[PDB]
């Protein structure tokens, strides 16, 4: 007779297995409506005529959340905003407790559920500075570091994480000035700092126009994200 | 001359988190880190930082990352991790969002004991006399506690969800002057529920 009863109070407990918390992960600028967990799978009936539990939110800061009962779904709500994980928002997960209270018996059950919100190639490199120049001396030997400008956040910079917002730099060929990708060089394109790999000539020639672009290192080829700056770099006598 | 190319990870894990169960045994594998490098270089693998160092180990030459002491949900659900991979020449760290995950290992804790109240022995059926409650930190049914006497007594109830106790037959002086009552709160996890005791002394009074 002892335990008779029990399956009173089987409504609110999960309806499966495994660990206690709900962890699932959704790309972060997802549109409104997105689904968050497509079933919480939680005993009992919430809402229509008869239901055997309440279910509801709690600790939904911010109202990131969006419950439906009836199919125990969550849905982000987003309307009129964004889900951003970069900077400034920095939005790494959202974790929230769906309440089930048991109407037969009146325990109350909390369902945690963890967000955790993925990383888009979403931005590209930007560069300080619209322009930038280096000055060098004619009897400069080859293989002499003449720039350094992307020292310490100075070049691009890229608000990603990982290697979406990794940045990597290569010098183009410039049609306008041709010889300038043969007279200088970035050995290292993890620094973008810039070396001469020609003997330079004073009374040939005294200015240069370099093309610089920076590329992010997602894994995917097609979402990597480019941004291009010019380097000027004038001779002195 | 090929410059050097640094290794880069490969772990998938990097990109969302990893979920490592709070009952996992300290000394237990957890994952392998896995890298690439294009210089096809030997690589060498380590924890970095301080919170990394604490709770992980990294044999350098697999990658394979095991417990070094054990994690505890209820003191922290998550947090954050560096790893390092080095070719000889350099040497590149990247984060990983570790997710401790809940399994039920505590009992419930009762709140302000001692209990002893004090009754009329003409207090009516139907009254409720005192109130206990016990808090269980677990996750889910693990956390959600209930109430019963142990066993169950003929004169007093407690609501099992609720721990008002009532009582539920006429008292009488003469024959019984104080009941001490058992009371167990008890978490509902399916596969190992755990419990504590705490004693309620009813003095009936004249
Ligand atoms: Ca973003
Ligand atoms: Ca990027
Ligand atoms: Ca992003
Ligand atoms: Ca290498
Ligand atoms: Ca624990
Ligand atoms: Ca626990
Ligand atoms: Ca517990
Ligand atoms: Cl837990
Ligand atoms: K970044």
């Amino acid at each position: 007779m002892q335990y008779d009863d029990d399956w009173q109070y089987e409504d609110c407990k999960l309806a499966r297995g495994g660990p206690p918390a709900t962890i699932v992960a959704i790309d972060e600028e997802s549109r409104n409506g997105t689904i968050l967990v497509d079933n919480m799978l939680i005993k009992g009936t919430a809402g229509g005529p008869d239901p055997t539990i309440e279910l509801s939110l709690k600790d939904n800061v911010d109202y990131w959340v969006l419950l439906d009962p009836v199919k125990q779904m969550l849905f982000l709500n987003s309307t009129g905003r964004v889900l951003d994980r970069d900077p400034p928002m920095n939005i790494h997960s959202i974790v929230v407790q769906v309440q089930c209270v048991n109407k037969k018996v009146g325990t109350v059950i909390y369902h945690e559920v963890r967000i955790v919100v993925r990383d888009r190639n979403d931005n590209s490199p930007t560069f300080k500075h619209e322009s930038y120049y280096a000055t060098v001396n004619e009897l400069t030997p080859v293989g002499t570091t003449i720039f350094t400008g992307f020292s310490g956040d100075n070049g691009a910079t890229d608000i990603d994480d990982g290697p979406n917002g990794q940045i990597e730099y290569v010098i183009q060929y410039n049609p306008e000035d041709p010889t300038s990708n043969d007279t200088f060089e970035i050995p290292l394109m993890l620094t973008g700092n810039v070396v001469l790999r020609k003997r330079l000539n004073y009374e040939d020639k005294t200015r240069y126009y370099v093309i610089i672009q920076a590329n992010d290192r997602a894994q995917n080829l097609n979402e990597r994200r480019t941004t291009t700056t010019t380097l000027t770099v004038d001779l002195e006598h | 001359m090929q410059v050097n190319r640094l290794p880069f990870f490969t772990n998938h894990f990097f990109d969302t988190y990893l979920l490592i169960s709070e009952d996992t045994p300290v000394g237990s594998s957890v994952t392998q880190l896995l890298a690439r490098d294009m210089d096809n270089d030997p690589l060498v693998f380590g924890v970095s930082g301080e919170e990394a160092s604490r709770f992980f180990a990294v044999e350098p030459d697999t990658g394979v990352v095991w417990l070094r002491q054990p994690l505890d949900r209820e003191t922290k659900s998550e947090f954050t991790v560096e790893f390092s991979v080095s070719d000889h020449q350099g040497v590149i760290t990247r984060k990983v969002n570790i997710q401790v995950g809940g399994v039920n290992d505590n009992a419930p804790t009762f709140h302000n004991q001692p209990y002893s109240v004090r009754i009329p022995e003409n207090t009516p059926v139907g009254t409720p006399i005192f109130i206990v409650n016990a808090t269980d930190p677990d996750l889910g049914a693990g956390g959600s506690v209930l109430y019963s006497f142990q066993p169950p007594s003929p004169f007093f109830a407690i609501d099992s969800a609720r721990g008002i106790v009532t009582v539920i037959q006429e008292l009488d002086y003469e024959v019984t002057q104080a009941y001490q009552l058992t009371v167990n709160a008890t978490d509902q996890d399916k596969t190992r529920p755990l419990s504590t005791l705490a004693n309620l002394a009813i003095i009936i009074t004249d």
